[PDB]
RNA sequence: AUAUACCGCCAUCUUCAGCAAACCCUGAUGAAGGCUACAAAGUAAGCGCAAGUACCCACGUAAAGACGUUAGGUCAAGGUGUAGCCC
RNA sequence: GAUUAACCCAAGUCAAUAGAAGCCGGCGUAAAGAGUGUUUUAGAUCACCCCCUCCCCAAUAAAGCUAAAACUCACCUGAGUUGUAAAAAACUCCAGUUGACACAAAAUAGACUACGAAAGUGGCUUUAACAUAUCUGAACACACAAUAGCUAAGACCCAAACUGGGAUUAGAUACCCCACUAUGCUUAGCCCUAAACCUCAACAGUUAAAUCAACAAAACUGCUCGCCAGAACACUACGAGCCACAGCUUAAAACUCAAA
């Protein structure tokens, strides 16, 4: 790293600084003065102080990018958001008066919830006991299950079963199926849940 | 491991000179250059002909002043002129030094078609920087 | 034995003091100065002209200093002709270090009987100069533990002077951005000019005090110059943070680098020039947000034996 | 009361058969052994068994077993904090017995002398 | 021809931290060994690391990197000891 | 090997061979305290003086007894039990509760340190009972001696060489699983071995001096018996003796090495 350990990460939160001094707690007040002395890193290009910034949609864009082509990864994400937006408007005008109250049209609320319906609770880790590897169920951490949800959605879409379908139409179709708890990505979570509950007899091999 | 222009450590009875005590990675940090011309500058030429003259001059002086050279030569070029600067021991008689100055200056001036001047600096004994 | 440590006596150093004074009057005759008012800075300037050396190491260049700054301080003879050591703690080996611990421990006993920012404790390397004695790390810590113990107690006025000697000073540079001088053009409009740098891109930004939020990069509207939205977001960032969008007119000229290197360089220039039209408190928030710091991340060189800067050729 | 050592080891004056056959001389050392690592106790197992039993009944649906999952989730968070708190606090905090590293500095100040000087 | 005679230039452990002259002490004057900071026999020039320097700084990257190890590599860079050829 | 020079002896030289110089030292680990005790012929001076851990805790032999667990049988219930790093085989009149029920083996106490010559002895009771008023004293006399093993007749919970089956493995005459036998137990005879090693003989005594190669369990003195003198061949061969007949005890040499 070209930054020294002295350099601290910057805080882009715009509503934090505005906080009145009257609300500042004694511990928080101290921190603010301390940061003045500290050196701060330059904010990276990815994150700004905009009101539309979403850390989950920026991380999902970085996990699809290939070779630093972020203009294409971001383009696919926005096309997908617009495809989810246009498909729900088409399902809202053709719905009954009482069916329109249960139709979500915000593509973000769909993206965050669909990824939450794919997060597994427990995973399988190979442990070496008696010169053999056993896939014992282990509790996945919060980050791990948030990462697996994104990786599986991108692997399913990348999978070469759909012969000639553009990513925005594929990613949009999988996000709407996981929103209703359907599709292979959800099924892939169940298959990992069915193998962790069948091999619960080997839940003592692990130590941590 | 790297070996170039390095004097390996000894018990402590080996005397080395400043130039002999510094390795190649100090040539522009703690040492200068023994030859100074323009051949190697950007856009200059005749770098291969100034080099052959240096290799021969250092051998001509080593065999013409045997046992008398305390340290390496410092060759200097200013236009047509070539200046040889040397550190020599005081063992040899002065009469013989003046003979070698007029013989080497003249011989090398007719060989490289240039005015050659030699500047001796006698020292009692080989200056010692440290004992490796 | 051929190798002997170069020992310099007082008589040798006394003869070196006379050669420098005479050499100091000769160097002034060469340069045509007055010998009397010939300081050491002029000697450093005259020796750098007469003996020009381009050696990167400044300790390997010609130097004509006073013999008290060249020759190191040496432990003086520690006994008379009779042979009795002057000091009573000579046989300890560290008579200077132990005489100090004996004095500090003696002041801590008197206290019982009758009963800060910008400063740092003398470093180990600086404490061996006051005593002319080699000291281990552990011995230095022991000494610091007694001084701190001294401070906690209700030390008298004299003791404060004693401790102060061992407390060196550190000049801390206030982490405050340097405001640019507001200028005025022919028409009378106020503005501030600053410069930025990102990778290989260099940018100059002029920020007018009053404007309608118009930005011209190299004479072209920013949206035309920057098609990618991300680049435009970087331009907005400084102004959005200080909640003053659509209030200034910017005229910048960026050269070098690429698409994303040019925006970063402009962001930093605008941000620096926008600190002159905001309060001190807002400038500190910009600093804590990473808007006034120059990103030092630049391309790393490739090494002769590797595929890349850090990537290695495949191991067979 | 430390057990006796009279007529236990094979010697010249002892006429009877030896009682003890030590492979290492019975002489106190100037150091103690390092504390072993504990196997540890698995946490959130009861919350993890009632949450995987609900999936089988509800065919692994996360809409009917929401309450059970929180028990297994909240537990993991509390258990994670305890592990961080326990490791750092035990070494820094002084409770009960001392640690070998600090206890061997005390036994080396009063070394056992099985020799004469 | 011999790298198993060598110089010379390198690899490697080294993405190491050792290395060591000269003294001293212990062990009954054996090969050997040599720390405890609320200190119990070690002191140490020198080599290295380190520090300095180069590049865009204090960061990082280069460079540097001892003594040794593998009779490691190369007599076909050149030179060279030994043995051999000389219509 | 030849040549040159040199060294030693010298009318001799010096290759082979033989001989001449061999016991007051040792025995925890180098070769040596040979499993135990007794005595004889005899030797010793530790025997008179002169003195200090009788008895009791897990000696031995005989007879009798039984708390925990197990096997078996019976009832009731269940449909499986066993096995494990993980499996297979095996069993399914199987398993669990309850109750009845040993010619086997003896938690805790025992952090004790005792008895006995040693081997060895650790559940309860009872009987008999534990040599010697100097010491030493045997491969063989006399009498004992773990485990294993033989012969004969009984017993049988469990364990278990062999064997059979299952698995592993390149193979597996093994380690892991299952089952079962000789055997371990009793009675009567035999066998006579051990890393029978506390590898440190018995008796008496000392703690001073040179403490003492090393390690281990500090170093010595007196007295006596036993044993041992390079390694290996060799816990062999022959001979003798023995209820031992693939045995035990005692126990060489040749060849070979220059070390062990
Ligand atoms: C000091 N000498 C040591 C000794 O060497 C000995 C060694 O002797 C060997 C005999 O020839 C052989 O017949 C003998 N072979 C038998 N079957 N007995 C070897 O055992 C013997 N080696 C030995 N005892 N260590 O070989 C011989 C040629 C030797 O060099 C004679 O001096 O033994 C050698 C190892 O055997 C060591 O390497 C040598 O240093
Ligand atoms: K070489
Ligand atoms: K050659
Ligand atoms: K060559
Ligand atoms: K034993
Ligand atoms: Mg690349
Ligand atoms: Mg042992
Ligand atoms: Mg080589
Ligand atoms: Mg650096
Ligand atoms: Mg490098
Ligand atoms: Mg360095
Ligand atoms: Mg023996
Ligand atoms: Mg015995
Ligand atoms: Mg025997
Ligand atoms: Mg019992
Ligand atoms: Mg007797
Ligand atoms: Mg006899
Ligand atoms: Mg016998
Ligand atoms: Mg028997
Ligand atoms: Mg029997
Ligand atoms: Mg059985
Ligand atoms: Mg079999
Ligand atoms: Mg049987
Ligand atoms: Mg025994
Ligand atoms: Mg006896
Ligand atoms: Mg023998
Ligand atoms: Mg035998
Ligand atoms: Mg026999
Ligand atoms: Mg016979």
């Amino acid at each position: 790293s070209r930054y020294s350990p002295e350099f601290k990460d910057p805080l882009i939160d715009k509503e934090y600084y505005r906080k009145p001094v009257e609300e500042l707690t004694e511990e928080e007040k101290y921190v603010r003065e301390l940061k003045k002395t500290q050196l701060i890193k330059a904010a990276p290009a990815g994150k700004t102080s905009s009101v539309f910034e979403d850390p989950v949609i920026s991380k999902f864009t970085n996990m699809m990018m290939i070779g630093g082509n972020k203009v294409l990864a971001r383009s696919l994400m926005i096309q997908t958001l617009e495809a989810v937006k246009r498909k729900q408007f088409e399902k809202y005008h053709a719905a009954s008066a009482e069916e329109q109250a249960t139709i979500e049209r915000n593509p973000y609320t769909i993206f965050h919830q669909a990824l939450k319906n794919c997060e597994p609770m427990i995973g399988l880790v190979p442990i070496l006991k008696g010169g053999r590897f056993y896939q014992v169920p282990v509790p996945l951490p919060d980050r791990r299950r948030r990462f697996l949800a994104m990786k599986w959605m991108i692997t399913e879409c990348r999978d070469k079963k759909h012969q000639r379908t553009l990513m925005p139409e594929k990613l949009s179709h999988k996000l709407l199926e996981a929103f209703h708890n359907q599709g292979p990505v959800i099924k892939r979570k169940h298959d990992l849940h069915k193998m962790a509950e069948a091999n619960r007899a080997l839940a003592h091999y692990r130590w941590w | 491991k790297n070996r170039a222009a390095r004097v390996r450590v000894s018990k402590g009875d080996k005397p080395v000179t400043y130039e002999e005590a510094h390795a190649p990675h100090y040539i522009a940090h703690r040492k200068g250059w023994l030859s100074l011309h323009t051949g190697n500058l950007d856009g200059e030429d005749h770098a291969a002909e100034r080099t052959v003259e240096d290799v021969f001059l250092r051998k001509f002086m080593w065999g013409t002043f045997p046992g008398c050279l305390a340290d390496q030569l410092v060759l200097k070029r200013r236009g047509n002129q070539l200046e040889i600067c040397a550190v020599v021991l005081r063992q040899l008689s002065p009469h013989k030094y003046y003979f070698l100055v007029g013989y080497s200056e003249t011989l090398l001036s007719y060989f490289y078609k240039c005015p050659v001047r030699l500047h001796l600096q006698t020292v009692p004994s080989k200056v010692v920087y440290k004992y490796l | 034995p051929t190798s002997k440590r170069e020992t310099y006596t007082e008589d040798f150093i006394k003869k070196q003091i006379e050669e420098f004074n005479i050499g100091k009057r000769h160097l002034a005759n060469m340069m045509g100065e007055d010998p009397e008012t010939f300081t050491q800075e002029d000697i450093d300037r005259a020796i750098a002209y007469l003996f020009p050396s381009g050696l990167f190491e400044k300790r390997a260049r010609p130097v004509m200093k006073h013999p008290e700054q060249i020759f190191p301080r040496q432990r003086a003879i520690q006994w008379g002709e009779d042979g009795r050591p002057f000091h009573y703690l000579f046989y300890t080996g560290k008579q200077s270090y132990y005489s100090l611990m004996h004095d500090v421990y003696g002041m801590l006993l008197n206290l019982e009987k009758h009963q800060v920012i910008g400063s740092r404790w003398l470093i180990k390397e600086e404490l061996e100069e006051m005593l002319v004695e080699k000291l281990s790390d552990l011995d230095y810590m022991q000494f610091i533990r007694l001084l701190e113990k001294l401070l906690t107690s209700q030390c008298g006025a004299a003791e404060e002077e004693f401790v102060q000697r061992f407390r060196r000073s550190v000049t801390l540079e206030s982490k405050k951005q340097l405001i640019e001088p507001v200028q005025y053009d022919e028409q009378g409009m106020a503005f501030s000019k600053s410069e930025g740098k990102r990778k290989t891109a260099k940018a100059e930004a002029i920020v007018y005090k009053h404007g309608s939020g118009r930005i011209k990069v190299n004479g072209i509207d920013y949206q035309l110059y920057f098609p990618i939205t991300q680049d435009r977001e970087q331009l907005m960032f400084p102004f959005h943070f200080v909640d003053r969008l659509g209030k200034h007119d910017v005229t910048c000229t960026v050269s070098g680098g690429g698409r994303s290197a040019q925006a970063g360089a402009i962001r930093l220039a605008m941000a620096k020039a926008l600190c002159s039209f905001v309060t001190e408190d807002e400038v500190e928030w910009m600093r804590q947000a990473g808007l006034l710091t120059t990103d030092p991340r630049v391309r790393e060189r490739k090494k002769p034996g590797q595929e890349g800067a850090r990537r290695k050729f495949t191991w067979k | 009361a430390t057990p006796s050592l009279r007529g236990r080891l094979a010697r010249f004056g002892n006429p009877r058969k030896p009682v003890l056959k030590p492979n290492k001389p019975l002489i106190l050392a100037n150091r103690v052994g390092e504390r072993r690592r504990e196997k540890g106790e698995a946490t959130c197992i009861t919350e993890m068994s009632v949450m995987m039993a609900c999936w089988k009944q509800n065919e692994f649906r996360d809409d009917a077993c929401r309450k059970e999952i929180q028990g297994f989730l909240d537990c993991a968070a509390r258990a994670q904090e305890a592990r961080k708190m326990r490791s750092i606090q035990e070494t820094l905090g002084e409770s009960g017995s001392l640690l070998p590293n600090k206890l061997n500095k005390l036994l080396q100040r009063f070394p056992n002398k099985p020799y004469l000087s």
